């Protein structure tokens, strides 16, 4: 009744509120809302830390620019949030941590702009690398933090055997992992088609083979954003519009407290 | 059993 | 009954309900049936999805390994009097791709061993029938250094004693994972490099690799003492996942595998040429 | 401890419901054969993961 | 000693068999399951999910992001087909590698209705009417909208609802078709034409992409499990 | 009880009912019994038609194929290290004629494999017992190019692993037809030539042939690596139609078969010479 | 799940009704042996396919 | 392990036998029958049908 | 004389309580297989062999 | 059932009961559980000692 | 003679198996048990017993 | 028995 | 039988 719509939403977590007047409904990955570890599925015996509103809230990452040449962007979770306020502190002070996420991708333009972004949430997003060398991508390179990583139109093998770059080389039509992009739609996803919507909203459960795990050693979800259809505007052959990613941890809980983990990121 |  | 839904008789339509139009941006597949866009008759549908159940899809013995072992005079240079194999579904491509349509799995495993043998050289007399020992060595247990050292005593490790010519050997293994499900993919590391480390080798791990030995090895030997004449034997291992459950679907591997991880190297071009308006 | 079930009869002889008998000989459930009588489920978690799942005769976007 | 008589088949090994065998690790404390999100009970569930079609397999477009993009424009030759495709879900180069085509390549026989959904990725100010169609096998494959009109078709009107679905109803002689290419079990032709044309205003891009998706209706089923030609390993 | 009708006691007749006269033009066979034209006694008939039921008539294992495979050193010229056979009842004449007394059929099939082997040459030492792999390759699946290439991994195709000397291998197959019945005869084509075609090769088909591969092939190989000495082996396939149903009776083949279709070439003269009034 | 039927006894020993027992060990009906107890039918569809089937003591043509 | 004793006939193959054997294609979705006209239940039905005699087999 | 017990089911097929059947074929109990259903006991005779066993929240020495 | 004891939810303590202190001279092993010296949650324990029976 | 079909695994020997086998000394008068102190029912009981740690493994 |  |  009154005037409610699929397109107009308000999301509120902690002291953060998002409004959107042009959404295309919202996805709940695998039909599962985030929930806490139940006693009959519990494994670490120690009383957990549940930081609630201080960590379960909307952290906005650094904005990226979408242009005619952009091949795609990718992020890993929890890694993208490792430095985000009290969530980051809790993550590094505890051996174990589990958390679900609300993912909100933002990209507005105009009635005369054109293009379509595929937004995918992938469980265990294992990416391919640089070299002849198998499974060689270094920790610091596998983990870009907030910055994220990028996609490529083709595979350039890291040639310098003497001092190997040890990076990922994710080719766009192979979803950076040896499969075809068109089938990535079997993963929880939405599409931001500029004529249709400003944003994407995907709610993610904790997905893993275990009830809880090391957040520093292992990423649970990967967020891959690719231009399914390239950006275009009027005749201006150098158009550029912003894409902003905002993420909230949900039902976050931590186990195994001790001194802080300080990973070497250099 | 099924004796037929 | 497991038959699919019957097609309903559907007639003409002039209405404000538009099933044909939708918006894939939402993330959903449009649930349409033929009766939503064309006039359909009534069909009592008898077809069934029985052969595409997860169990049915994997219910087959797949070749995962060829272990070669020799029976001959123990000389003093690198021989094959015994052999070892890390248990994995990844030394072969066919089953690996089927299992990899899924992120996580749970199952019991059936191992079936086909053992063939032959004579190497033109002739040094013959050989009496051979008995093969296949010993499972779980991660941690003493590994064999010699074809007849104490490890083969197998007092706690499981061993199969196969007689050549007998029906192919078979065993069943439980769900033995350290987690609540087998991870076919692991976006992570077994170690984290820390700022306080001495060398940076200390915190270095292989990307996507979990434990070093993961499931252990099968050690194979011919229990028979050597004949004058040499006999080469091959043990073919067929594995079948039974009582299977799988989670989180994944896109099929589209380009050739490059080792245990998701890496690709060449033949990144799976798609043929075909003209846009050519049937 | 014999287990009895009905076979789904495909081609029928010129001769009704036909049965087969199963007995487990081993204590470990791993040793057991496959039942192959398996339950199917909704594609929904994959085909329609929406917060507000909408009905097909209505506009997807409203 | 019970008197027994060995029947044929004795001591054989069948890859497809279902039998009990000794447990090599007795009394093992199995790790219990936890409720993981995303469980699949049957391969057909994956085929019911829409995946994007590589519709454009032209020389410079194939195995590139552009293979997924069909170009529509306000100045296209309206007499021509936008696209022409054969209904061969496991074999046709455009369909064979979709999640549907891939699952179907692990089987020998398919049956049931398919549905094709097209997405207009143009600007909101762009309008247009398109005809998408399906011809059951047996006649000349449609070269003109005129011929295409006579078969199963949907006239798609571009607007707020971005996408349109055409159902290809199961119309066949045989109860099950082959996944391989074969004239005896052939499925027909899919074609697309402009019903009117793409119309844009000034200051608007006059050329844009259309994306396409395929998935199976709830009556779809497959049988006779086989190995796929889509993977292999060298010596 | 399945015994035939008892003969009835029948006496003399002087009447207007004439069972002896009829008119075959109607299309019907005159339903007469001996009591209709002669005086008969009462016979309590005990005979039965048990051995001529459709099941009984086909309940026998018939030789449909001899697949020859060799085990020897892989040289670089055309060898028989593996062999393939299109599954059909038509490479043999005996069962083909029995099934062809009917237009349509439905049945499950029992395949029984007899495997014999021998030594080719006077002597190069001997051979250890061989294991044979019989892989079924359904239409569409990758066919083997080499005796040990990846296709033999058989991860989804059914394979039998037969050990030489063991009781002859046996499997059962369901009713696998694309139609509701197997067509023993098809008065038609898989393609129609159309006026709008470019070459006229495009619409050309073999008369009476349905699908190109129809049921697929059995690929046979010796899994054993080669001995110095060569061993030739032959796999004899016996098929039995079980749980059979047949429709529309046909006249028996009267002249020798000329390939998969109804074609005849020579010995079109089945009937002997006999004088019209010679017993 | 044992199945019990009477044999049709041809030659009899100097010793009534004799039985045999059948048990299906496999889930797929294809795997089953043949019952061989089969029902017979009328030749009529072949021997008398007439619209107006006439009685044998009457004229075939009337 | 049940004590058994192999009787004569063991491991033989009889063309006329009637025994169960493993199904090579498990859980296969069989195409159901339709009522085709002209079903035969026994070979003698064919012998009850009148066919024309080659009475004249002269040179 | 068939013996029937419940298996502890670890990994479950997508198909409850499952059983297995045991029959002893030999007169000598030595010939029998192992039941493996075994009762556990208190470590106490080893971990607390005290004349006056004391409660853990109290002083061990009083 | 042969599963091990479930872990009990245990909270903070300020008391005269001292489970952490003992005297091994007695000959006894101190019977402590995690809840005796740290705050613990409730765990429904499913693990079993089936493979370590004699 | 009961018709049987030998399955894979036939005639193998598994170190981990649990099967009946003929008693080589039939009708033997077994010495009965007496209540010996110190019976163990499970290996974990031994792990619950405190043992002294070699904490100092210096040269 | 357990007839299902 | 003795079902335990
Ligand atoms: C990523 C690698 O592959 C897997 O994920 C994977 C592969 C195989 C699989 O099976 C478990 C492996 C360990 C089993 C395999 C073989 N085992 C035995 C035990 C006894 C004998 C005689 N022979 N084999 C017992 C332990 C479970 C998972
Ligand atoms: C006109 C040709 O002949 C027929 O009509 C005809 C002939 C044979 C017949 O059987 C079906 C043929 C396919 C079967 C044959 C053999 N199959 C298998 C399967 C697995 C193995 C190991 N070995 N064989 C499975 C599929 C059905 C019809
Ligand atoms: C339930 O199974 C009781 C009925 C048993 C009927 C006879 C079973 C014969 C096979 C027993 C196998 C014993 C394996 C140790
Ligand atoms: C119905 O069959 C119940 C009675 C069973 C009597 C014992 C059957 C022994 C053979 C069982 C074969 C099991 C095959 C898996
Ligand atoms: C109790 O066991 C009565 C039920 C018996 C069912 C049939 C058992 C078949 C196996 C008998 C083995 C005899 C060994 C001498």
């Amino acid at each position: 009744a009154c005037g409610y719509s699929d397109r107009v939403l308000q999301l509120t977590l902690g002291n953060s509120t998002i409004t959107t007047q042009e959404a295309a409904n919202s996805v709940v990955a695998y039909g599962r809302w985030p929930e806490f570890i139940r006693d009959d599925e519990a494994n670490p015996v120690d009383q957990p830390t549940e930081p609630d509103v201080a960590t379960c809230r909307f952290y906005t990452l650094d904005t990226v620019m979408w242009g005619k040449e952009s091949k795609g962007w990718w992020w890993k979770l929890p890694d993208a949030l490792r430095d985000m306020g009290l969530f980051g502190q809790n993550m590094y002070y505890h051996y174990l941590g589990r958390s679900g996420y609300t993912v909100h991708v933002q990209c507005n333009a105009s009635k005369f702009h054109q293009g379509a972004l595929g937004v995918f949430a992938i469980p265990e997003y294992c990416l391919a690398g640089d070299s002849d060398k198998q499974r060689y991508t270094s920790y610091a390179n596998a983990n870009p933090g907030e910055r994220g990583g990028k996609f490529y139109s083709q595979f350039n093998k890291d040639n310098a055997v003497t001092s190997p770059k040890r990076e990922f080389c994710p080719v766009d039509y192979l979803l950076g992992c040896g499969v075809l992009l068109g089938n990535a739609f079997v993963y929880p996803h939405q599409i931001i088609n500029l004529r249709t919507n400003n944003s994407a909203t995907i709610v993610l459960p904790y997905v893993n083979a275990l009830a809880i795990d090391s957040m520093v050693k292992h990423n649970n979800w990967g967020i891959a954003i690719l231009p399914l259809s390239p950006l275009d505007f009027a005749q201006d052959s150098s158009v550029e519009i912003p894409i902003t990613v905002t993420i909230a941890p949900m039902c976050s809980e931590f186990n195994g407290l001790r001194n802080v983990t300080a990973p070497k990121f250099q | 059993i099924s004796e037929v | 009954q497991d038959s699919l839904p019957d097609t309903k008789a559907s007639g003409p339509a002039h209405s404000k309900e538009v099933p044909a139009l939708t918006a894939v941006e939402t993330g959903a597949t449009n649930p349409l049936a033929p009766s939503d866009t064309v006039q359909t008759r009534h069909v009592v549908q008898r077809r069934s999805r029985s052969e595409s159940t997860i169990e049915s899809f994997f219910a087959r013995g797949a070749c995962v390994a060829i272990i070669e072992v020799d029976n001959e005079q123990p000389t003093t240079r690198a021989q094959k009097l015994f052999a070892m194999w890390r248990i994995t579904y990844k030394d072969t491509v066919q089953l690996r791709r089927k299992l990899e349509l899924f992120t996580y799995s749970r199952f019991d495993m059936e191992l079936t061993f086909v053992v063939t043998a032959n004579f190497t050289n033109a002739n040094n007399g013959h050989a009496l029938n051979q008995v093969y020992q296949i010993m499972y060595i779980p991660p941690g247990a003493p590994t064999p250094k010699s074809w007849d050292d104490y490890t083969w005593q197998t007092s706690s490790n499981p061993s199969i004693f196969y007689t050549y010519g007998a029906a192919p050997a078979r065993i069943s293994v439980p769900y033995v994972g350290l987690a609540n499900a087998y991870s076919h993919f692991y976006d992570g590391f077994a170690k984290v490099p820390l700022k306080t480390d001495a060398n940076d080798q200390i915190g270095d791990s292989l990307y996507s690799a979990m434990t070093v030995d993961d499931f252990g090895v099968l050690a194979v030997r011919v229990v028979n003492d050597h004949n004058p004449t040499k006999v080469t034997s091959k043990v073919r291992i067929y594995m079948k996942p039974k009582h299977v459950r799988v989670w989180c679907p994944r896109p099929p591997r589209a380009v050739p595998y490059y080792g245990p991880g998701v890496d690709y190297r060449n033949n990144l071009d799976p798609l043929s040429e075909k003209g846009l308006t050519t049937y | 401890g014999a287990q009895v079930s009905s076979q789904k009869v495909g081609a029928h002889e010129n001769s009704s419901t036909i049965n087969y008998t199963t007995i487990n000989y081993y204590k470990d459930s791993a040793s057991n054969a496959a039942s192959k009588q398996d339950y199917s489920q909704d594609p929904s978690k994959f085909t329609e993961p929406l917060k507000d799942v909408l009905i097909k005769t209505a506009p997807a976007l409203n | 000693g019970l008197p027994v008589l060995n029947t044929p088949g004795s001591n054989q090994y069948l890859t497809s068999d279902n039998h009990q065998s000794p447990c090599a690790i007795p009394e093992f404390d199995v790790t219990p399951p936890i409720d993981i999100p995303g469980e699949v009970k049957n391969m057909m569930e994956l085929a019911e999910i829409d995946t994007m079609i590589p519709l454009n397999l032209e020389s410079t477009k194939r195995n590139t992001m552009d293979m997924y993009r069909v170009t529509l424009s306000d100045s296209a030759d309206l007499s021509q087909p936008i696209l022409c495709l054969s209904l061969s879900p496991a074999f046709d180069p455009r369909l064979s590698h979709t999640m549907l085509g891939e699952v179907l390549n692990y089987y020998t026989h398919w049956a049931g209705s398919l549905k094709f959904t097209f997405l207009f990725c143009g600007s909101m100010m762009a309008t247009g009417k398109i005809l998408v169609a399906y011809a059951p096998p047996g006649a000349q494959p449609p070269t003109s909208r005129k011929e295409a009109m006579l078969g199963t078709h949907v006239i798609w009107d571009l607007g707020l609802q971005s996408s349109c679905t055409m159902v290809v109803p199961w119309i066949s002689n045989v109860t099950y078709r082959q996944t391989t290419q074969d004239s005896f079990t052939e499925g027909g032709y899919i074609s697309m034409f402009y019903q009117t044309r793409i119309v844009v205003p000034l200051s608007t891009p006059k050329s844009m992409s259309m994306l396409g998706f395929v998935s199976a209706c709830n009556d779809f089923s497959v049988r006779l499990l086989r190995d796929t030609t889509h993977i292999s390993q060298s010596a």
